[PDB]
């Protein structure tokens, strides 16, 4: 049909070979691996940046785009090692899996470090850096050291999410910008060229939200096919009222709506609470004075007398929901109660 | 009958698949197609269930599950891995199931990989997969989430088409995941609150204990549903509905208060009655406090109203063994002359008794750094409670009783 | 050498190949009296003491071996219980509460551990709170000492290796430090044990080194019902050792009133302790054979008449210088003092008559003392005393009758029954048999008669029989002649090498310094600049400076009267008298005395 | 004053000369009286008003040249039961080695006297009452070697409660005999005149007094103190990375419940710097050290024995 | 054998609740009640009558989760008929799985009973709530029991479980606690005469006690002094009120000595059948401690509440020689005597800031103590404490 590949388009996996809008990255990073891998020398890199910026797939094109001119003995050839951190199961296996990934030899993790050790033309990438902390924090500073000498010949590229982690660690510093109006738009316009399966304006109010909220890609893409979905419901063309109900449905807060639904009781015990903080004053108060005033309030509905017990259940599954912090119910009558929302959000949802 | 009691123990205890669900429209209807679409096509899509306890996930995700498990191509190539958050407490554990219920066990043997994430790869390559995580709040308390950015990476990017969908309570979902495993996570939410009145709820009461058609004979049954179509207008059950339901609208506690009522239903009893649904509701509703209090002995009740008047006197301030033994010798030296005389230590072992059943607590916990004197302690109960289960004492003596108002 | 900046400088005697040590009795000795006296009395010195060191031993031992008997019996009777499904038994444990010292503990329960693996069990176990933290620790270390006496190991898994090998005796689990357990251990191990004892016997002994409370401290109500307690156990220690040290005739030297008066007074009141009384007597049978020349004859008979025989003439002459044989050779008849003190012949063979007059003292005085002891404790009152250290005291200090203390004893003891006294003189007549050799053998006889007469003349004559027994032969020690060369009485010597006093003696150089410094003075200002800065303060540091430069200058620029004042402050700091303040510059004043 | 003024003004003599000269002659005569009580299994303690430091000298020259022993300066401001033990195994015995507790020292040096009697040992110590020596533990292992046949001890009291330490059964293990020796020497050596009222302190705070200063303090400056040390401790390892941060600080104090404000912390460390605890190297290009200069190991020996 | 009384809807409701065989029951059945109610007689009597293969299992034994899963699945094996060693949840539901399929245990309702369940909520976090949806998890009909002293509102973990039927058991009257103890008679005599008994025993012991087992026990070791006037002939069957004069002293002093268990039962039922200076430094000290410091002059030289109050040793010494009427010399000793009652635990040292210039010493000591030593002595605390 039509919207059938709008869905396909808009879905994350389909990563266009040119990505738009971060053409500058593309040659300030191809540039830095071009002055390097030319004369045979070392360096390193680091870049960072919130995850929405697309770090993986303009680091995917450099890296293609240098087979495709190695391909053409432009440049001289060069292996290729990656590690992901994030993927690892204890922070010490990065070096086995570089030793496996280089030569055919494998061993443990200290003797994967002392050959690295010995035998330190490639180029590794390192992504996902945050977890190779350790109390010991050599790892990280073994990441950086090692291609700043003659028999290295190697470059690192280090991926994070904090630009302010380098400094506390004791180099290049590159920055993925947070994304604007425009960019999003120019993305979303270029990911459907040939299909006229939207209206302009419900484009431009899903980019505008987004940046306005975050700034991230994968929120775009996201909301756009939820839309597609909800045009998918009514029956085209997306109109402005389907991305409307798409934004409120997927980035709202749902919790005055979970107040809203519960039973009479529940409502009276937030009550009760509310009333307890306008005799006191403070944020945190014990069960045995909400219990006091919950007691004058079912007397003031009508409601029959209330149990301990009763309440107390009430309480524990206003406690796993999380609408409150609550403390684990092993001592009882004297759990501090404190709010998770504010008060006027609990004030709009009674109301009604 | 037999079968009565084998049908409806069925639909209550173990939680069974019957085909009606209740305004839940919109919400199955949206998963239905959505399970359709990562079924038929490649689509790859992530969404957690939000709802209280008891409101009915399991049997949202089961009814969905077998009513596209009927359709021919699906059922021959979908195999489906259910996890639970109580269970797999480690990415080992979880890992060991993944490679496990997939039946590849054979295939793994010996084999060694580099990551975890190089495992899942080399299980995922030997067909739409569909993946169930039942209580996904503590996956979020693991040592690195590494687990949920392991399936939200492959869901996202990985050709392999998988599905993910999520069970939880906890309603700050959104606020336990680490920001980068947010990302990636597509944030469709299907709220599944108790979105119903009063007169739905008689309508659940009515037909939840209503018997199939598939029943073998059937004049039973339709004397049977008469009769339950006569107990939904009666208005002492709808009393105890009106109060269940306002303590809570969750279908469970009208699983149990139902179960609790079909216990008391034999060869001899052969139709319910609105007196075994009061007396049901009269067993679920007992206040366990008074009841302990109830089952103590004179010296003991003697020590709790001395304990209140201290906690009414010296106000929110704690207390030792020594102060209630001084207002207890008060007591019994001018209003109970020579009553209850009794010594030291047999009030000592009367207030280690209270310790054991854990009414009364310490505010510092400390094992021996000081004695057993000099140690204080806090009032674990109401003054209420302690006013109404005393009223209800089987033998209780005028004196105590007038003390315990003065 | 001593002073530079470390704390352990250590000499050794390195480039110097002589590692001959000097001789101990060198050290000993120091003058030029007699050496070989010297180096044969300390031989008789070693022979003594290994006498009472062999003498204390034995004496323990049997007290130790006594006690553990009452615990054997007591384990056989409540195991005919379990021979006897469960019935809710209890679990026995015996409450075994050894001293206030920790040190000799191991060698305490030592013995116990043979005594229970020849009598009761062939496996008995100890465990120790150090190596228990936990459950899983203490079932660890308990499975692994009953596998050496014949994985997750459980209490079920106890009663499966208790089938494998019995296929009837108990188990005794010996908890030697119990104050030091966790409290969580010691309840959750009753209640896993009491489920389970029908197959698995348990006996616990509980090592408690304070009061018996301390059970109900750790172990609550809940959990020691489920337990059966009983307690097993100083003066009547001290009772024992001394009757068989000192009242012995075995054993030669003795003790004066005032010697011993010391080591009674710091037993019953500071600490019943009877190991320093053993302290006490190692330092009165030293300074005795030290500071006498003629303590060589300090032996048994056939051994110190012989050394009589052979002396030298400064040490005959020493014995010449006796003053109980100068008080003796004043009474004796006036052909007689010439004899002696002339002829050394006879000086020394009178010696030998008079030492066996002596020994023949020894041993007819406490015959009749224990005969004595026996009237005296059938009295009800306990006039003289109650224990057999009471009356030694008091007879040996002055004549009993001499007192009006006796008179009283005399007549309370004339007035009773015909059985009281059928009682008394069967115990007066087994001690006559207790003891041969006798030289009262006179009147071995003469209470039998009186023993065999079983009305008023006649209970009269057996109270005055036991009252004409007193006078013939009990006398304190210094009437006999010859007596200090068996007898040692320095008193304060012996008070102020043990229970000195540092708070009177800082007091007393301070306050008066012509106790020590006798040049003049003090009579009721010319003192030392340590002592002006303690009497003007008994206080801010500017006005004790200033008066205290009035006061050394009275007695005489000055800028040292300011320096003499900074080092008597500064070593009265290092003292505890003044600690800084800060209501003024100082102000402090806890001596307060 | 200063205290190297107040050791260069020495020029005072003694009054009363001659008559504290017959003193010394007099306690000179009870030497061999001693050595016969203590060669026989006791132990002799002094107590007396001036220093006893010249009459045990005089004992060391007159009676104990041909004999293996050792003296201990309790005085010293660095002492030790572990050292007076560790001096003992390395020196008086012939083992090269280190051992895991001092207990099983205690215990490894009691089961070499029980195999031999041939060993004597005359073990000297000028001053028992000093503040490094006064713990229960300290004087149980001295008990403990004290109550064997094969050491003998001389010993001496200053403080005028000095056996709060010593209870029944440690005056059980020690074979006391007690004798007056009041001489009035002064004691020069043994007043290190630190900490005094001259104003004049030298080099950095030792452990005596770096516990008396940290001991009447709030414990959560003593925490906050100990943070310190420990963290002063893991960066001298290495002369590179040495120095801690003020804001790292804020970090870490405040990720404990320990402080709950910046200017509380600013508080804590003027109030260690009134004392001068710490050294402020704050505005150093490098890093703002903010370090103490107290000796490392006596920062190991005050924390390991501070509770 | 077994004989349950006054237990008649509680069990009518249980046997109700299990059905038959091939019915489904309730995931959890919570039991809570008092320490002697008959919480492990009746249902293990129940589940040992009507045939129902059930696993009983301790859950103070099993410390660990290795032992308890261990021994459920150990003790289900032997139902079925080497040995079976599961270490987390998931190995133990899917070994249990494993088991159950056998031909005897197919289309009955497995029982798991645990008592004693206040032991497992400090276990771990994720065990509690494992077990309370065991039916749902498996699959197999299973059916558990938990047996506690607590109230169910102090078991829930954070984040909510499958609710339970809370069930509970009634306590004893004094008439239902009576017909218990008045049913394994002693054969010897009439049953009324032991019922007389019991019921002057309950006269005596209902006040303070209204435990089971303790009473049970009073009456075995009272027994025996109980029958003694009958065998000697001052008395008979029908002379009530002389064995209740008789018998009522002899049970009123029971109660400080037996019931307190000062005396063991064994030398009770012996006794039926066979018919300086530390006494005044630990007055110094308790003198010290529970009195105020300003009027310390008044008394020497001319609460009870709150725990003691630290002293000073200068204040310690300055007490003792106020009272001991000589001169007492500041020796060796007595100094070392304080400090070997701290060894004792009768007084504590507080603070720990210096060790000789420390003063700070606490007396934890109770007041009978001393008035036991004072009377030793023949001197007056009473005086001397408070006005
Ligand atoms: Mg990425
Ligand atoms: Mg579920
Ligand atoms: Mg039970």
């Amino acid at each position: 049909s039509v919207l059938e590949e709008a869905r396909l388009r808009l879905h994350v996996s389909a990563v266009p070979e040119s990505l738009p809008c971060r053409e500058q990255e593309f040659q300030d990073i191809y540039n830095f691996v071009e002055s390097k891998l030319l004369d045979h020398t070392g360096g390193c890199m680091y870049i960072s940046g919130v995850p929405g910026t697309g770090k993986t797939a303009t680091v995917h094109e450099v890296i293609r785009c240098l087979q495709q001119a190695a391909q053409a003995n432009d440049v001289p050839p060069f292996q290729y090692i990656e590690v992901n951190g994030m993927k690892l199961t204890e922070p010490h296996q990065v070096y086995v899996q570089i030793l496996q990934k280089l030569t055919g030899q494998k061993a443990t993790a200290n003797h994967a470090a002392e050959l690295l050790a010995k035998q330190f033309t490639t180029v590794l990438l390192v992504d996902e850096l945050d977890l190779l902390w350790t109390h010991k924090q050599d790892i990280m500073y073994n990441l950086f050291d090692w291609p700043t000498h003659k028999e290295a010949r190697l470059v690192v590229l280090a991926i994070a999410n904090t630009m302010d982690l380098p400094e506390r660690i004791m180099l290049t510093r590159m920055c993925f910008q947070p994304y604007t109006y425009s960019q999003l738009q120019q993305i979303l316009r270029s990911r459907l060229k040939h299909l006229k399966a939207f209206e302009d304006d419900a484009i431009q109010l899903v980019a505008r939200k987004v940046a306005a909220l975050s700034g991230d890609a994968r929120r775009c893409l996201d909301i756009c096919r939820r839309a597609t979905e909800i045009c998918e419901f009514s029956q085209g063309l997306v109109t402005i009222a389907h991305s409307m109900e798409a934004v409120d449905e997927m980035f709202s807060s749902s919790y005055i709506t979970a107040i809203k639904n519960s039973s009479v009781l529940e409502q009276s015990f937030l009550r009760a609470i509310l009333a307890e903080f306008r005799r006191s004053g403070l944020e945190e108060a014990t069960f045995q004075q909400i219990y006091s005033q919950h007691v004058a309030l079912c007397r003031m509905e009508g409601l029959p007398y209330p149990t301990m017990s009763e309440t107390m259940a009430v309480c524990s599954h206003l406690g796993s929901c999380r609408l409150l912090l609550v403390e684990p119910s092993r001592n009882d009558l004297l759990l501090r109660v404190r709010l998770n929302v504010s008060q006027d959000d609990v004030l709009y949802a009674l109301k009604d | 009958l037999s079968q009565v009691q084998r049908i409806l123990r069925e639909r209550f205890c173990r939680q069974s698949p019957h085909s009606n669900l209740f305004g839940v429209q919109v919400q199955y209807k949206h998963l239905s197609e959505l399970l359709k679409r990562t079924a038929l096509h490649g689509e790859s899509n992530s969404v957690l269930i939000i709802g209280p306890r008891g409101s009915g996930k399991t049997m949202l995700i089961n009814h969905a599950l077998k009513e596209l498990m009927e359709i021919e191509e699906v059922s021959e190539n979908v195999l489906q891995v259910h996890l639970n958050g109580l269970l797999q407490i480690n990415d080992k554990i979880a890992l060991k199931e993944i490679t496990r219920q997939l039946n590849l066990e054979n295939v793994v043997g010996d084999k060694v990989f580099g990551s975890f994430a190089e495992n899942l790869s080399f299980l995922l390559e030997a067909c739409p997969v569909i993946f169930i995580l039942d209580e996904f709040d503590l996956f979020a308390h693991h040592k690195n989430q590494t687990l949920l950015y392991n399936l939200f990476d492959i869901s996202q990017s990985a050709q392999t088409p998988i599905a993910v969908i999520g069970l939880t309570c906890r309603l700050d979902i959104l606020e336990l995941l680490e920001k980068r495993v947010k990302s990636r996570f597509s944030h469709r939410q299907i709220h599944l609150m108790n979105s119903f009145g009063f007169p739905q709820y008689v309508k659940i009461f009515k037909e939840q204990l209503s018997l199939p058609a598939e029943f073998p004979d059937k004049v039973f049954a339709e004397k049977w549903n008469e009769n339950v179509q006569y107990l939904s207008e009666d208005r002492s059950v709808q009393e105890v509905l009106q109060k269940h339901f306002n303590i809570s609208k969750n279908l469970r506690s009208l699983h149990m208060l139902l179960m609790l009522a079909l216990n008391r239903v034999t060869a001899s009893h052969p139709f319910m009655t609105a007196v075994d649904l009061m007396e049901a509701s009269q067993l679920c509703s007992m206040d366990s406090k008074a009841n302990i209090v109830h089952g103590l002995s004179v010296l003991e009740i003697c020590l709790i109203i001395a304990m209140k008047h201290l906690n009414d006197i010296y106000e929110e301030e704690p207390f030792n063994f020594q102060m209630v033994y001084n207002e207890f010798q008060k007591f019994v030296q001018r209003k109970a002359h020579s009553v209850y005389n009794f010594e030291k230590p047999v009030v000592m072992k009367a207030f280690e008794h209270l310790q054991q059943l854990e009414l009364i607590k310490p505010m510092e916990r400390t094992s021996g750094n000081s004695q057993r004197e000099y140690q204080l302690m806090k009032l674990l109960l109401d003054n209420t409670q302690i006013m109404n289960a005393l009223q209800k004492y089987p033998n209780c003596p005028t004196d105590v009783r007038q003390w315990a108002t003065s | 050498t001593s002073s530079m900046s470390k704390g352990c400088f250590v000499f050794k005697p390195n480039s110097k190949k002589r590692k001959i040590s000097l001789p101990i009795e060198d050290y000993f000795n120091k003058g030029k009296n007699e050496p070989e006296d010297s180096k044969l009395r300390f031989e008789t010195y070693q022979l003594i003491w290994q006498q009472m060191k062999s003498e204390n031993e034995r004496l323990q031992e049997e007290l130790n071996k006594n006690l553990f008997d009452n615990l054997i019996e007591f384990l056989q009777k409540s195991h005919s219980g379990f021979q006897k499904q469960i019935k809710l038994r209890e679990i026995p444990t015996a409450a075994l509460v050894l001293g206030v010292n920790v040190t000799d503990h191991d060698l305490t329960f030592g013995s116990l551990t043979e005594a229970l693996q020849n009598n009761v069990t062939p496996y008995v176990v100890s465990l120790q709170a150090k190596d228990c933290p936990d459950m899983k620790h203490f079932l660890q270390k308990l499975i692994s000492q009953l596998m050496d006496c014949c994985t997750h190991y459980s209490m079920d898994s106890l009663s499966s290796w208790y089938m494998t090998v019995t296929q009837s005796p108990p188990v005794v689990v010996i908890l030697k430090d119990m104050e030091s357990f966790a409290t969580k251990v010691l309840q959750d191990f009753i209640i896993i044990s009491s489920q389970h004892l029908h197959e698995f016997p348990l006996i616990l002994i509980f090592g408690i080194a304070t009061s018996p409370i301390i059970i109900h401290r750790l172990l609550p109500h809940a959990v020691s019902s489920l337990l059966c307690i009983e307690l097993f156990q100083c003066k009547e220690h001290l009772t024992t050792v001394l009757d068989k040290l000192l009242l012995t005739t075995q054993f030669p030297f003795k003790i004066n009133e005032k010697v011993l008066q010391v080591l009674t007074n710091i037993f019953l009141y500071h600490d019943f302790s009877v190991q320093n009384f053993i302290k006490g007597l190692q330092l009165s049978l030293l300074e005795h054979f030290y500071s006498q020349p003629l303590s060589v004859l300090c032996c048994n008979l056939p051994e110190a008449k012989r050394r009589i025989n052979f002396l030298s003439n400064n040490q005959c002459e020493n014995i010449r210088r006796l003053p109980s044989f100068r008080r003796y050779v004043e009474k004796q008849a006036s052909e007689k003092q010439v004899a002696l003190l002339t002829n050394e012949r006879y000086l020394k063979e009178e010696t030998q008559l008079l030492l066996e007059n002596l020994h023949v003292y020894h041993m007819n005085y406490f015959l009749v003392l224990r005969c004595l002891h026996k009237f005296t404790s059938s009295l009800p009152k306990y006039p003289l005393g109650r224990q057999i250290r009471e009356l030694y005291c008091t007879c040996l200090e002055k004549n009993i009758w001499d007192s009006e203390e006796y008179a009283s004893v005399l007549q309370l003891l004339r007035m009773l029954a015909k059985d009281e006294l059928m009682t008394i003189l069967e115990k007066c007549f087994k001690v006559f048999k207790s003891y041969c050799e006798n030289h009262l053998g006179s009147t071995a006889k003469r209470i039998e008669e009186f023993l065999a007469q079983f009305f008023e003349v006649l209970r009269e004559n057996v109270v005055n029989f036991i009252d004409c027994l007193v006078r013939e032969y009990l006398l304190p020690p210094e009437t006999q002649p010859l007596h200090e060369v068996v007898y040692f009485s320095a008193a304060h010597a012996l008070r102020e090498h043990l229970n000195a006093a540092p708070r009177i003696a800082l007091h007393t150089a301070l306050n008066n310094p012509y106790y020590y410094l006798k040049n003049e003075a003090l009579k009721s200002n010319i003192a030392p600049d340590i002592c002006i800065a303690y009497k003007l303060h008994l206080i801010n540091l500017v006005d004790w400076s200033e008066a205290f430069a009035t006061v050394v200058t009275a007695a005489e620029m000055n800028e040292i009267i300011h320096a003499r004042f900074i080092r008597a402050v500064s070593e009265l700091e290092l003292l505890g008298f003044i600690k800084p303040t800060k209501q003024k510059t100082d102000h402090v004043a806890r001596l307060t005395w | 004053d200063q205290q190297t003024l107040r050791n260069l003004l020495s020029k005072v003599s003694p009054s009363f000369s001659a008559e504290l000269k017959q003193l010394n002659q007099q306690y000179e005569k009870l030497f061999h009286k001693w050595m016969l009580q203590l060669h026989l299994g006791f132990n002799i303690v002094l107590y007396g008003l001036g220093s006893k430091r010249d009459l045990l000298e005089r004992f060391r020259t007159t009676m104990l040249q041909d004999s293996i022993h050792v003296v201990i300066n309790g005085f010293f401001p660095g002492i030790s039961v572990k050292s007076v033990l560790n001096s003992i195994t390395e020196e008086v015995l012939d083992h090269m080695g280190t051992f895991r507790s001092i207990l099983d020292q205690l215990d490894w040096i009691v089961n070499k006297f029980k195999e031999d009697s041939s060993l004597e040992l005359f073990l000297l110590i000028h001053n028992l009452d000093s503040q490094m020596l006064r713990g229960e533990k300290s004087q149980q292992i001295i008990g403990q070697l004290s109550s064997l046949h094969n050491i003998y001890l001389i010993a001496s009291i200053d403080h005028l409660n000095a056996p709060l330490m010593w209870d029944h059964a440690k005056q059980s293990l020690f074979n006391w005999l007690w004798y007056e020796t009041t001489t009035y020497s002064p004691y020069t050596e043994e007043t290190s005149y630190e900490n005094s009222l001259l104003v004049k302190q030298s080099g950095s705070l030792p452990l005596s007094s770096l516990t008396h200063v940290l001991r009447s303090l709030t414990p959560n400056a003593r925490g906050i103190f100990r943070l310190l040390i420990k963290y002063q401790l893991d960066n001298q390892d290495n002369p590179s990375y040495i120095g801690l941060s003020f804001q790292d600080f804020y970090q870490q104090c405040r990720e404990a419940f320990l402080v709950n404000s910046d200017l509380t912390l600013r508080a804590q460390l003027t109030e260690f710097r009134d004392h001068k605890l710490i050294r402020t190297k704050k505005g150093t290009d490098g890093v703002e050290y903010l370090l103490i200069p107290v000796d490392n190991g006596t920062l190991t020996d005050f924390l390991e024995k501070e509770e | 054998e077994n004989v349950v009384l006054c237990r008649e809807s509680q069990v009518s409701i249980l046997q109700s609740l299990f059905g038959e065989r091939h019915h489904f029951s309730f995931p959890s059945i919570f039991i809570y009640g008092h320490t002697a109610s008959g919480k492990t007689y009746v249902t293990q009597t129940l589940l040992k009558t009507l045939e129902l293969p059930h696993v009983f299992v301790n859950c103070v034994e099993c410390f660990t989760l290795r032992l308890l899963l261990e021994q459920i699945l150990n003790k289900l094996n032997h139902l079925s008929s080497t040995e079976i060693t599961c270490e987390t949840f998931n190995d133990f539901v899917r070994l249990f799985k494993q088991v159950t399929t056998a031909e005897n245990l197919k289309d009955q309702t497995v029982y798991i009973v645990l008592d004693k369940a206040e032991y497992l909520r400090d276990m771990e976090a994720n065990l509690l709530p494992g077990f309370l949806r065991l039916q749902e998890l498996a699959d197999r009909n299973v059916t558990v029991l938990f047996l506690s002293e607590i109230v169910w509102e102090k078991f829930r973990p954070n984040t909510g479980c499958f609710e339970p039927f809370v069930l509970y058991f009634p306590d004893y009257s004094i008439g239902n606690l009576q017909k218990i103890l008045s049913h394994d008679h002693p054969p010897e005599y009439s049953a009324d005469f032991y019922a007389a008994y019991i019921n002057i025993l309950l006269g005596v012991f209902y006040t303070v006690c209204r435990d089971l087992k303790e009473l049970r026990h009073l009456a075995v070791l009272n027994f025996p002094k109980y029958c003694e006037p009958v065998v000697k002939g001052e008395a008979s069957e029908r002379d009530t009120r002389k064995l209740w004069r008789n018998i009522e002293p002899h049970l009123k002093k029971a109660m400080q000595t037996v019931y307190l268990r000062e005396i063991s039962s064994s030398q009770w039922e012996k006794l039926q059948k066979d018919d300086y200076y530390s006494k005044f430094i630990l007055i110094a000290a308790y003198l010290a401690s529970y009195n105020p410091a300003r009027t310390d002059k008044r008394f020497f030289l001319k609460n009870h509440l709150l725990g003691p109050k630290p002293f000073p040793l200068d204040r310690l010494l300055a007490i003792l020689y106020s009272i001991v009427d000589s001169r007492v010399a500041p020796t060796a000793n007595i100094f070392s005597q304080i400090t070997s009652l701290v060894t004792l635990q009768l007084l504590t040292l507080v603070g720990h800031d210096d060790q000789l210039d420390g003063p700070k010493y606490k007396c934890t000591v109770s007041l009978d103590f001393i008035r036991a030593i004072a009377r030793t002595v023949n001197f007056d605390i009473i005086k001397y404490l408070y006005d």
